[PDB]
This record gives structure tokens, sequence and C-alpha cells, in this order.
RNA sequence: GCUAAUCCCCCAUGUGGACCCGCCCCUUGGGGUGUGUCCAAAGGGCUUUGCCCGCUUCCGGAUGGGCCCGCGUCCCAUCAGCUAGUUGGUGGGGUAAUGGCCCACCAAGGCGACGACGGGUAGCCGGUCUGAGAGGAUGGCCGGCCACAGGGGCACUGAGACACGGGCCCCACUCCUACGGGAGGCAGCAGUUAGGAAUCUUCCGCAAUGGGCGCAAGCCUGACGGAGCGACGCCGCUUGGAGGAAGAAGCCCUUCGGGGUGUAAACUCCUGAACCCGGGACGAAACCCCCGACGAGGGGACUGACGGUACCGGGGUAAUAGCGCCGGCCAACUCCGUGCCAGCAGCCGCGGUAAUACGGAGGGCGCGAGCGUUACCCGGAUUCACUGGGCGUAAAGGGCGUGUAGGCGGCCUGGGGCGUCCCAUGUGAAAGACCACGGCUCAACCGUGGGGGAGCGUGGGAUACGCUCAGGCUAGACGG
RNA sequence: CCGAGGGUAGGGCCCGUGACUGGGGCGAAGUCGUAACAAGGUAGCUGUACCGGAAGGUGCGGCUGGAU
């Protein structure tokens, strides 16, 4: 397993797409922080440190939109789009001035800074850059 | 079909003579003292070595030697002689 | 030596100089050490001469040499006023 | 130089009334009143659907032929307007209207821009006192555009200036008749002028 | 300031001279990924006190020989034969790369 | 490819192959006619197209087209050539320029005269 | 064979500097000091026991450099191995100075898949062109640096050159000659010839700006300032303006009624490019001279190549238009001629007796002193895809393992802070570019002011992530 | 001593050219047959080998991207 962060983002993407209540990802402090942001921005209901067959996990509680009318009644996702930017194959770092605006503000960039994991808004306020972890909307 | 470049060339051949003359003379008396010092013969070495140093700094008055080249040449002379007289001694005069 | 003089800028029949400190051996419009003012011999504008008098006096002090018609213009800016 | 040829055929092709002569433009001897169909052998044949390119070409030529201006100067002005700050459409029209030969015409010094050009060119006009015989001069806010006092006793300017006594002049201009002089108050809105022109279609033409 | 470099001593077969391999990292100018490049500097060792496998600092210096423009500054670590071997294994692999 | 593969091998910028080799950098090249004849074109066309074999100053010998109705070119005719193939004439990659050196303009040409080297008629 | 000097030499003087050795400070050869030793010099001119120009040694400044270093700098791996001054040492030589730069000996090293060696191409940069950006292309003009001066070697003089219009030698080539012998080097400005598709006047002036020499007058300056030729490029301008018929002729089309060119012309008035005469610059006030003091400062004159030019005023003639295109892409249609011929063509395609595609004509479209063509660069081309592509059948998975280098790597804690992030700071020349204002009647062009940035040097800070060092863990992997 | 270069000898690379020869591309208005596309009239294709004026055939093994 080469990229835990990308695996987590992907675990979520796969779950939401078939409308699971929650999903479990193997736990780490750095993942919590990302989820912390994810919930506080309302992309997820939240998470809790659970245990699967003896192992520390993170149960991520998924959130969607209202049922829809028409032929396809499946509800709009809250997380339409989540994908890694920086990867083991190519690390991506921006300075505060190079921090992107995801979807004109309608989305968020998550970054790891020397002040911790922040959104693009947060990073810009604190005036620091960092490694561009991923983007969500 | 002509110039004062001609004049400059004539002058260079006269300055050429004098630079070589002094430089030869310096080289002669330098090695001479060094030869004496080798079999030292302290008083004679230093006597000649005093004469070399004079011709050196005198060369550095004009275009013959740059001051640093003079300094360099004196240094090696005096360094050589002292180290040579050190096989036997004793330095009968100056300097220093 | 290092000199204070007029490097021509501008264009044809529209002379515009930068009074400048540069090595004498430079080409006239070549790289200069510092600009210490401009000069518009045709007075097409209200201020057709400016001289950082502070800087100019420094170069003078440190051994620079003005050209004749630079020293003229430098005089008009009162660098030599005691 | 400028187009310098038959001018009714221009309105006829353009399918709209362009006022390129002055007097006859309001008469029944106007060609658009007599034959409101394109010049040449095929004017009265039924038009087929104009392509998008066709449409935008025409809209641009209209705007152009209005001012009697070269496609070169036209394009340059446009290019200036595009890189210029703000909104290209207005700025383009504004810069167009700031041409001396144009202002001279908007002030009623002449019945047409063609005549206005010959006026400017022949030095019969001045800007803030100074003689300017260049049609391309960009008049700026606060400029006095006057008849040359050495030319003030000219028949044509008189008859033209007589026709302007209380005649309204665009909000952006002011004319002091009898004194034979006018002023440029500010650069005109797209709104402040009603050219038979969708200037967006011109933008689209030059973006091809 | 004089440039100061850190690296491993990969050769000491020279009199009063050691060979110091130095590594540097940087993002690829176009493809962004961080990549490694290395370079060997000839280092002045007047005491012949520096042994194979020593991590040292070398400092930019007035020419000692053609190709020697660095003195060894100070010892940093010792016994890094593990690094020395990666250098040697690659050179060793080169016989396999001919025809 | 992976990012590492790109770091290792890069992307390859492929040069363009000139369609006018005999010109050797130039807009035009002067030459001398050796053979002046007609040549039949390929499917689905049929004609007797006028063609000269030219020996260039660039050291090449090529077949160039002789455009327009009628011409005065023969062996030893000095001639200026330009790029441009004749699609139906395989091997013909150049055009002789009418109205240069020994190439006459087209007689009684009226439309598009600059392309056929014909002066303006009275 | 004579003769002078700011030419050369010797002696003195030693402020001081140079060098050897010892000492202190430092820390690569930096500064200080002690004995010895060694080294200075040139005079000229005025208004003449005072000045100015010079000369001498030494510290410093400023300017300009040399050398060294990190990083960046094209194509071919169908170039894979290269290396004996080679890599290091010791000692000398040499230099302004480090260094195999050079030499002598000692050692056996140095470099290479992070591409050595070899081959090909190229002067590099500020910039420039393009492009949404990323990137691509390019480096002429202007600026900076480098390299060269017919080919090659060499040193001399000198602060500086291994010196374009200096020296020596060899070579190739050319010329003069009185036939014995001699001379030359336009990749300075013009100009010739050759080559080519193609690229300029054997012009004017030192008036300005700048450079050399001179105390100064001033002399020199093909740098330069200008004039000449070329639509080469960009910018500005003209060939007219208004009126003028349900609308002449001519020409084109026609269902023969008519339609078109077309307010276009004619015609009328009005303006007045060109040209004619009159005036006429800015660019030029300094050096200098006089008072003051040869300074501060104040007054005085001399001087313009362009040029009797621009420009100002007076008068004053309706006064060059062309080129491409009109099947679709792509804006513009008809008649005739032709009849797979002649021809067109950027791609698709047109032409075989009613061709909007060939040739002319009328008409139309598009630009306009230009219009088109050829060539080449970037674009459209996310068609080498970093931004921003793909590989079952479209081009694309290695026949399969094994494994070297390399790339990449699980959970927790701490150290360090390499990458990375932040702040401060130095650097990022000028021109150009962008915003503003201003000067040539506008513009082009030009001047003035403003704002940045990456990148790298330095200082301080942050520690999440990546890295590294350390310690735990069991979820991967391996073993029983 | 070194040394431009010259001379002798022997290698390496690249370019142009050569009697003649090999196949290739295009042309097309010819001659021979008709190998492939349908079960294309012997299902096709394939690596190899041997063979035939030619397309091609046959052997051995493989694939289905083979009709019934
Ligand atoms: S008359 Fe009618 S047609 Fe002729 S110009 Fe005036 S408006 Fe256009
Ligand atoms: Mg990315
Ligand atoms: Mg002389
Ligand atoms: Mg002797
Ligand atoms: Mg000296
Ligand atoms: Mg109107
Ligand atoms: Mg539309
Ligand atoms: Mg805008
Ligand atoms: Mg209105
Ligand atoms: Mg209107
Ligand atoms: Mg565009
Ligand atoms: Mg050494
Ligand atoms: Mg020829
Ligand atoms: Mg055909
Ligand atoms: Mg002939
Ligand atoms: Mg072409
Ligand atoms: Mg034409
Ligand atoms: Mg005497
Ligand atoms: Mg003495
Ligand atoms: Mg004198
Ligand atoms: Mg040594
Ligand atoms: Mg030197
Ligand atoms: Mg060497
Ligand atoms: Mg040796
Ligand atoms: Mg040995
Ligand atoms: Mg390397
Ligand atoms: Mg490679
Ligand atoms: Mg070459
Ligand atoms: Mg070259
Ligand atoms: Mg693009
Ligand atoms: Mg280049
Ligand atoms: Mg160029
Ligand atoms: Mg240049
Ligand atoms: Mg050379
Ligand atoms: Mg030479
Ligand atoms: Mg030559
Ligand atoms: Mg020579
Ligand atoms: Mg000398
Ligand atoms: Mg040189
Ligand atoms: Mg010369
Ligand atoms: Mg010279
Ligand atoms: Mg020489
Ligand atoms: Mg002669
Ligand atoms: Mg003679
Ligand atoms: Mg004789
Ligand atoms: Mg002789
Ligand atoms: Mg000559
Ligand atoms: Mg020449
Ligand atoms: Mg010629
Ligand atoms: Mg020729
Ligand atoms: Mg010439
Ligand atoms: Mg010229
Ligand atoms: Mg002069
Ligand atoms: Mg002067
Ligand atoms: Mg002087
Ligand atoms: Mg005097
Ligand atoms: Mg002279
Ligand atoms: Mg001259
Ligand atoms: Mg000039
Ligand atoms: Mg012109
Ligand atoms: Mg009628
Ligand atoms: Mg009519
Ligand atoms: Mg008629
Ligand atoms: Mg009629
Ligand atoms: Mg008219
Ligand atoms: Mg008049
Ligand atoms: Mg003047
Ligand atoms: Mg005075
Ligand atoms: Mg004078
Ligand atoms: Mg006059
Ligand atoms: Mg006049
Ligand atoms: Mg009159
Ligand atoms: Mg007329
Ligand atoms: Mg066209
Ligand atoms: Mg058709
Ligand atoms: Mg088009
Ligand atoms: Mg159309
Ligand atoms: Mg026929
Ligand atoms: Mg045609
Ligand atoms: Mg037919
Ligand atoms: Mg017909
Ligand atoms: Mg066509
Ligand atoms: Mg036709
Ligand atoms: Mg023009
Ligand atoms: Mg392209
Ligand atoms: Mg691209
Ligand atoms: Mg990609
Ligand atoms: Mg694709
Ligand atoms: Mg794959
Ligand atoms: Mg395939
Ligand atoms: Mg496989
Ligand atoms: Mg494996
Ligand atoms: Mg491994
Ligand atoms: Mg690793
Ligand atoms: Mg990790
Ligand atoms: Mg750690
Ligand atoms: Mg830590
Ligand atoms: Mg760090
Ligand atoms: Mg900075
Ligand atoms: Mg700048
Ligand atoms: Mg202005
Ligand atoms: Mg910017
Ligand atoms: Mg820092
Ligand atoms: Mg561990
Ligand atoms: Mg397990
Ligand atoms: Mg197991
Ligand atoms: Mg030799
Ligand atoms: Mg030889
Ligand atoms: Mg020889
Ligand atoms: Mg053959
Ligand atoms: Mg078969
Ligand atoms: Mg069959
Ligand atoms: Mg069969
Ligand atoms: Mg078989
Ligand atoms: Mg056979
Ligand atoms: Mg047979
Ligand atoms: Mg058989
Ligand atoms: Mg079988
Ligand atoms: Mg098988």
């Amino acid at each position: 397993l080469t990229d835990p962060i990308a695996d987590m983002l992907t675990r979520i993407r796969n779950a939401t797409r078939v409308y699971k209540e929650s999903t479990d990802v193997p736990a780490s402090r750095f993942k919590e922080e990302i989820l912390r942001i994810l919930a506080r921005e309302g992309f997820i209901k939240g998470y809790e440190r659970v245990d699967v067959d003896g192992k520390p996990y993170l149960r991520v509680y998924l959130k969607y939109g209202p049922r829809r009318q028409g032929p396809d009644p499946r509800p709009e996702q809250v997380i339409h789009h989540i994908r890694r930017i920086s990867k083991p194959g190519r690390r991506v770092y921006v300075g505060v001035k190079e921090i992107p605006r995801v979807r004109r503000g309608l989305g968020i960039a998550i970054l790891s800074t020397s002040k911790g994991v922040l959104t693009d808004r947060e990073a810009r306020k604190l005036g620091v850059g960092g490694e561009l972890i991923c983007e969500v909307w | 079909r002509n110039l004062s470049a001609l004049k400059r060339h004539r002058q260079s051949l006269k300055r050429r003579l004098r630079n070589k003359a002094k430089k030869s003379a310096i080289k002669t008396l330098s090695k001479k003292a060094i030869q004496l010092a080798q079999e030292g013969k302290a008083e004679e070495a230093l006597k000649i070595m005093r004469k070399a140093e004079s011709l050196i700094d005198k060369a550095a008055k004009g275009s013959t030697l740059h001051k640093n080249a003079a300094a360099r040449r004196k240094s090696r002379l005096m360094r050589k002689v002292r180290q040579l007289l050190e096989a036997a001694g004793a330095p009968l005069i100056g300097g220093g | 030596m290092v000199k204070i003089r007029l490097a021509r800028f501008g264009s044809k029949h529209n002379p515009h100089y930068r009074i400048v400190v540069t090595d004498a051996r430079r080409k006239r419009d070549g790289k200069y050490i510092e600009k210490i003012g401009y000069y518009d011999p045709r007075k097409t504008t209200p201020d057709w001469l400016k001289v950082d008098v502070e800087r100019a006096r420094y170069w003078l002090s440190v051994g620079a040499q003005p050209t004749d018609t630079a020293r003229r213009l430098l005089r008009q800016a009162g660098v030599f006023r005691q | 130089g400028r187009y310098i040829g038959p001018v009714c055929r221009l309105c006829r092709r353009e399918g709209v009334k362009l006022y390129l002569k002055g007097e006859r433009c309001y008469s029944p001897k106007c060609a658009m009143e007599r034959r409101p169909y394109p010049p040449g052998q095929h004017g009265q044949k039924r038009a087929r659907r104009p392509s998008d390119y066709a449409v935008r070409l025409r809209e641009k030529q209209k705007l152009r032929r209005i001012y009697g201006i070269s496609e070169r100067q036209f394009r340059n002005l446009f290019e200036e307007a595009s890189k210029k700050k703000g909104v290209t459409g207005s700025v383009f029209l504004g810069l167009l209207e700031s041409r001396l030969d144009n202002v001279v015409y908007r002030l009623g010094f002449a019945v047409s821009r063609r005549q206005a050009r010959q006026l400017v060119r022949h030095g019969h006009i001045t800007v803030n006192g100074r003689r300017v015989d260049l049609p391309s001069y960009r008049v700026r806010p606060g400029d006095e555009i006057a008849v040359a006092e050495k030319s003030r006793n000219l028949e044509l300017i008189r008859q033209n200036l007589e026709a302007m006594k209380g005649r309204k002049v665009g909000p952006w201009l002011s004319l002091d008749v009898e004194g034979m002089k006018g002023k440029f108050l500010r650069l005109p809105d797209r709104e402040d002028l009603a050219l038979p022109v969708n200037e967006q279609l011109v933008i689209e033409f030059y973006s091809r | 300031p004089k440039k100061v470099l850190t690296g491993v001593v990969v050769s000491d077969k020279m009199q009063k001279t050691v060979t110091v391999l130095v590594e540097r990292q940087f993002p690829h100018p176009l493809y962004g990924k961080v990549i490694k490049r290395s370079k060997k500097y000839l280092a002045h060792d007047p005491e012949e006190k520096y042994k194979l496998g020593d991590v040292v600092e070398i400092i930019e210096s007035r020419p000692i020989s053609k190709r020697k423009r660095f003195r060894v500054l100070r010892l940093v670590e010792s016994g890094r034969m593990d690094l020395v071997e990666k250098y040697l294994i690659r050179r060793q692999n080169y016989e396999s790369l001919s025809k | 490819p992976t990012i590492n593969q790109l770091v290792r091998k890069g992307r390859e910028k492929v040069r363009k192959k000139s369609k006018v080799p005999a010109l050797k950098g130039a807009p035009f090249r002067r030459g001398v006619c050796t053979v002046v004849r007609t040549v039949t074109p390929k499917k689905p066309n049929s004609a007797l197209r006028k063609v000269a074999k030219v020996r260039l100053t660039s050291g090449y010998e090529v077949t160039a087209y002789i455009p327009g109705e009628g011409h005065n070119l023969q062996e030893h005719s000095v001639v200026l050539i330009r790029g441009g193939r004749v699609k139906d004439l395989p091997g013909v990659r150049y055009h002789i320029v009418r109205g240069v050196y020994d190439a006459a303009g087209v007689k009684d040409r009226k439309k598009s005269r600059s392309k056929y080297g014909t002066k303006k008629p009275k």
C-alpha cells in the first residue's frame, strides 16, 4: 500500500458513489487531520476512532443530498470530486502565493503546512504554504 | 604607408636591450651567490648576494621588473642562501 | 579615469542625454556606473535638466572628472556652489 | 488613403442607412430610400442565409465604413481597446469618436466625415489654438476644437455653422456657435450614442 | 562565503588527497518530481587523516592542484561503508553495460 | 508514462521534414532547364502538363511546373523556381516563376496577372 | 664622426617601501615590530624668495581587470568505455597571483549509463517572436560578456597586448621592378569583384556628444552627428469635398417588359497635395576672456555639418491606383469561350458541348501605395500531453521468470531541520516590456516617473508532510 | 630543450562518385493467372522449413481475428 492518503480519498470516493452510510479506512494521525477538515467543512458528517478485528480504524460518516425526482432518484453527492495532488511519484509544494482556488471558492484545497493541515483559505490567512495534499468539492 | 608606429617599434628595441641586460646580470649574480653559499664561503656569498638584491630593486624602478617579481626574486635568493649556509655556517655578515 | 559625462539617448534630431558616471574607456552610450541626472538641450520641457547634486559631489570627491559641458550643466545645478 | 469612392453602394450592401453625405442622406434622392438592396447585378435576387462569419464581417464593415477609416487604423484602434483596461466595446467606440475628423463632424463643422477630413487636413481647424491638419489626432477631454480664424470667413463652414445655431450636439460635446468653436467634454458611452452597430459582433470577428 | 559541502570519502588512494562524493536534491524544472544528482570533488587532506567511508565537510578553497579546489573542513560522521558500497556497486555494474 | 519515466527519457520533439529540399534554405532558387516536355498526370486527371527539368545553383536537378497557358521555355532556358507541388504530377515539387530570367509572362493574361508575370495592359 | 634633454647610469638622502630571520596578534600568503641588507627623483613655463604644469617614494580611494568556485547551458548511445602531464604528491621554474601552468623525480591514480570519450550543430545573455499559460522558436539591429584580425606559431615593448590599420617567422595568394630585388592583408568607412533569390553613398561635418594629446589656444577623430539610395518594416498623408436624374452614353445581364454598373460620370459650387515668392530655427554655452583668487561667483564673446532644412507667413493648380479573390473551408455570381483539351489546385477536388472550380467579360467581395506569392518560426496541434494523451479489437504490454542499480514505500514517539513553508535582507545593469504623464501638429519614435518577479547569497523563524538519525509496534512481508 | 609546419609510414571516420547489380515507390491505357475479403469455391492467419512463372503451395507446431 503505497499512498495511504490516496487510498483514503479513494475509499471515500468509492463508498459515496454507491451511497454507503459510512466506510472504514486504516487509521493514522495525519488522516484524522484531513478528516477533521473534511467534516468541519461539511464534506462528511464526521468520523470516530473504531476498531476492526483488533486494528485501529477511522469510520467516516458519509453525507449526501435529498432524494431526487425523475428517472434517476439518486441524490447529488456532497463530495462530487476528491483527488490527490502531491503523490509519492511527484511531490507538489506551493508557497502561499501559489495556493490555488478550488472551483472559484466553491471547493477547498487541503495542504500540510508547518502550521499543520489547513484549507486554502486557512493557509492564506496564516500566510503559509505547504504540500498540496488534495482538492475536494 | 607609414606611421609613428615605426617610432614605437624603434623604441621597443632599445628598451628591449636594457631589460635583457639587467635581467641577465641579475640572474648571473643570483646563481653566483647561491653557488658560493653551496660551498659557503659565507662572507663571499653575502657580498655577492648584497649585489644581486641591489640590481633587483634597481630593475623594479623601471619596466624591467614588477615590484612583486623583485620581491619574489629577492625572497628566493635569501631563502636559498640561508638554507645553504645552514649546511656548515656560520654567516659572517649581513643580512640579517 | 572614471568620468562624469553625457550619454546620448533619445532619437534623431531629438537629443536627450543622461548625465552619467562611467569609465572613460567605455563607448559613449555603453554600460555606465551610475546615472546622476538628465539633460534636454532643446528645453522642450519645463525641467530640461536634473542633477542629483548629492551623488555628483561624491563622484567629484572620489576622483571623477566632469566633461566641460557636463561641468557646465553641473554648475547650473549648483554642485560647485560653496 | 481612405476609401475615396462611391458611397451609396456602401449603405446598400450594408442594408442600413449610413449617413455618409449629409444633405442627400435625408432627401428622397437617398439611394436607401429608392433601392434598399445590395449593389450590382444580383441586388434583387433572394438572399441566402448569411454565415456566422458573414454576419460578423458585415457588422464590422458597417462600423468601419461609418468613419471612412482604414482597416489598418481600425484594427490598431481595436487592438488598443482590447489591451486597454475596462470593457473593449466601449473603449473602442470611444477611441473611434475621439478622432479629430470625427469630432469636427459631430460638431457640425461639416455635413460628412469626408468633408470633415478635408477641413482638418486643409488646416481649417485648430485644437486649443494650435493648427492640427491630422485627421487621426486623438482629441482628449478639455480640448477646444475651433475653426481657423484665418478660415472663419469660408462659405461652407458658415452655412454649416448657421445650421447649428441651437441644434443639439451629443451630451459629451458643447458648441459655441457664432464663435465658431466647440469643446470636448468627455469620452462617450456606447449608450451615449446609437450607432446601428452591435459592437460585440466586432469583438467576435477579431477573436477568430 | 566559501561554499561548504557534505559528502562521503569514496577514495583515499591518493597522497594527501581524498575523493568526496557529494549529493544534492532539487525539483525537476519541468516534471516537478524531486530528483538526486551527485558529484565527486577532490579534497585536500594534508594530514592524510581521512579514511574511506568518512562523512566530511569540504570548503571551497584556492587551487591546490588541477581539479583540487576544496580542503576537507572537518569530520561529520565515520564508518559509512554502507554508502561507499553504493558508489562501488554502480561502477561495478558498468562492465555489464558495454558491448 | 510515469513521472519517473519522463524524468529518465523526457518527451521527444519531432522536427518537420522540409517539402522543398532543393531550395536549401532559400525562398527561390535560380536554375537552367535541361529537359522541357509534357507529362501526363495521375488518376483521375488527364492532360498534357508543361514541365521543365531544372539544374539549380543549389546543386540539385529537379522537375518544376510551368504554369499558365503557353510558354517560351526550352533547353538552356534560365529560370527561377519557387516551392509548391503539383498534386497530380508525382515528383513535381516546384513551380517556375513566370516573368523571371528567360521565363516569359503569359500572353494576353488579364486576371491574376502577378502570379503569371504579366504587366498591366494599356 | 660630433651633440641635448623630462633619454640612460652611478653616489648620496630613506619619509617610507621591498626581502631574509625571530617575536606578538591573527589564521591559507592579513596587520604589527626588532637587527641586517636593498631602492627614490626631471625638470619646464610664466607676471620670478611665489605660483602653475610636470618628476619621486609610500598608504589609501575610485575605476577597470586576472584567477578560482556552486548551479544552469543543444543533437546522436546505430559514439560505451576514455586517460601517461594522464590523477595525486615532493621540489623547482614561471606569473601580478593560485594551479600540471611548465619541468624533474615519487606514487598509481583520475573520469564514465546522474552519459565519460567520440561525432554533429551552435558564439552566450539582456532580450525577441509566438502562445490562455505552461511551453515552443530565436539571439541580426541596441546593451553586456566572450572569440577572432588571410592561414598558423611567437614573443617584444608596456600599467595593460602575445596587439585589426605594431614586430618576427612559416605557408597560401597577389602586386611592383630598372629583373638586381621589393611590397601587401577592408571580419574600420565608403567602394570593387565573386557567390547568391537578395542587401546601400568611393556623400557632409567635427557644429553637437565622446575619445587621444596639450597649461591653454588647439590638433586628430569614416567613433559620432548627419545627409544619400532601397515600400525592406512600422507610422502618418494625398489622389479631393458638397450638390448632382426614377437615373445620359458605353459596357454587362434580360422572360425583351426590364435590371445592373450608378451619384458613379457629366455638370455646379467649395476647399487647395504639389509647386511660386517672403521670413527662418531649436539643437550652443561651455572651453576661453575680464572682475573676483587660475577657486566660489559674476559678466564677455567665438562657434551649426544637417540647412536657407524643418517650421511660420503670402499666394496657389482637382491634382497617381493598384493588387488579390468570388466551388466548400471563406466575404463575393452571371454571360460567353472551351469541351478530361487548354488549364486550376492549400486540402477536398474542378474540366468528357447549359463549368458559380479553366480563359475573358460584366458584376461583386477584401485590402489600398500597396496587394499577392515563395521560404521559414510559433499558433491552431491535449498531434511528445508538466499544465494536458494514450496502449483488449484503432499505433501501443516486454514470450516468461529472476534479479543489479534506480524509483517508490506500513502504525506510534522523539532528535536533527536536508527537501518544503514564512519573514528580513543583498543581488536581479541600462535598453525593452506593462501603467501614468509629457515632447516632435498626431502617430511611429522619443523623454520622465512608477510597480513587480522568479533565481541565487545571507540572517532569523516553522516542523505537518517528505528525508535522516534513534526507540517502540504488528495490520504488509517472511518464518514455525 | 621545446617548437609552426614540412616529410615518411600506417591506421580511423565521413562525403561525393562507379561498370554492374538488388529490391522499393509511383505511373498505367498491357500479359499471365486469381492468393485474400462469402465456407472467397482447399476456412484464414501465423513462426519455421522445403519448394514453385507468379500471386502462392506443402510439412510441423500454434492462434480464432473461422462459416456451417
Ligand atoms: S444617401 Fe442614402 S445611401 Fe447614399 S449615403 Fe446618404 S444614406 Fe447612404
Ligand atoms: Mg499534478
Ligand atoms: Mg610619437
Ligand atoms: Mg652567463
Ligand atoms: Mg617597476
Ligand atoms: Mg448619423
Ligand atoms: Mg449569430
Ligand atoms: Mg480588457
Ligand atoms: Mg444622441
Ligand atoms: Mg448613426
Ligand atoms: Mg487570436
Ligand atoms: Mg600542489
Ligand atoms: Mg546556373
Ligand atoms: Mg478529371
Ligand atoms: Mg534561349
Ligand atoms: Mg505551399
Ligand atoms: Mg487577380
Ligand atoms: Mg652631456
Ligand atoms: Mg641608494
Ligand atoms: Mg610638460
Ligand atoms: Mg609547487
Ligand atoms: Mg601581464
Ligand atoms: Mg597538464
Ligand atoms: Mg616527468
Ligand atoms: Mg612509475
Ligand atoms: Mg554527475
Ligand atoms: Mg542520453
Ligand atoms: Mg564544424
Ligand atoms: Mg559558428
Ligand atoms: Mg496550447
Ligand atoms: Mg542560436
Ligand atoms: Mg538573425
Ligand atoms: Mg550585438
Ligand atoms: Mg586565428
Ligand atoms: Mg593572424
Ligand atoms: Mg579576408
Ligand atoms: Mg597573418
Ligand atoms: Mg615588459
Ligand atoms: Mg587577443
Ligand atoms: Mg584592416
Ligand atoms: Mg593599431
Ligand atoms: Mg601583429
Ligand atoms: Mg609597389
Ligand atoms: Mg607603386
Ligand atoms: Mg637596377
Ligand atoms: Mg628582405
Ligand atoms: Mg590598400
Ligand atoms: Mg567593406
Ligand atoms: Mg553581385
Ligand atoms: Mg551573380
Ligand atoms: Mg556596398
Ligand atoms: Mg547607413
Ligand atoms: Mg568633435
Ligand atoms: Mg571635444
Ligand atoms: Mg587632457
Ligand atoms: Mg599659456
Ligand atoms: Mg588624419
Ligand atoms: Mg569623413
Ligand atoms: Mg550614422
Ligand atoms: Mg516610404
Ligand atoms: Mg428605372
Ligand atoms: Mg437606375
Ligand atoms: Mg446606362
Ligand atoms: Mg437602363
Ligand atoms: Mg461626388
Ligand atoms: Mg487660402
Ligand atoms: Mg542653434
Ligand atoms: Mg563663468
Ligand atoms: Mg572650440
Ligand atoms: Mg525661403
Ligand atoms: Mg501656405
Ligand atoms: Mg481660388
Ligand atoms: Mg475630377
Ligand atoms: Mg485574397
Ligand atoms: Mg459548381
Ligand atoms: Mg478568409
Ligand atoms: Mg460565400
Ligand atoms: Mg481548345
Ligand atoms: Mg486563378
Ligand atoms: Mg454539359
Ligand atoms: Mg458554356
Ligand atoms: Mg476559386
Ligand atoms: Mg471564372
Ligand atoms: Mg500606409
Ligand atoms: Mg505549425
Ligand atoms: Mg504543443
Ligand atoms: Mg501527462
Ligand atoms: Mg491519443
Ligand atoms: Mg497500463
Ligand atoms: Mg494491431
Ligand atoms: Mg503478456
Ligand atoms: Mg521481482
Ligand atoms: Mg532495491
Ligand atoms: Mg527510500
Ligand atoms: Mg512515510
Ligand atoms: Mg522525524
Ligand atoms: Mg521531529
Ligand atoms: Mg530543512
Ligand atoms: Mg529577492
Ligand atoms: Mg531592468
Ligand atoms: Mg504630446
Ligand atoms: Mg509579471
Ligand atoms: Mg534562507
Ligand atoms: Mg524503525
Ligand atoms: Mg500478518
Ligand atoms: Mg505465514
Ligand atoms: Mg611536431
Ligand atoms: Mg606534424
Ligand atoms: Mg617547413
Ligand atoms: Mg536498377
Ligand atoms: Mg489459400
Ligand atoms: Mg479465391
Ligand atoms: Mg481459400
Ligand atoms: Mg506454413
Ligand atoms: Mg525456384
Ligand atoms: Mg515455368
Ligand atoms: Mg508442393
Ligand atoms: Mg497446421
Ligand atoms: Mg501457444
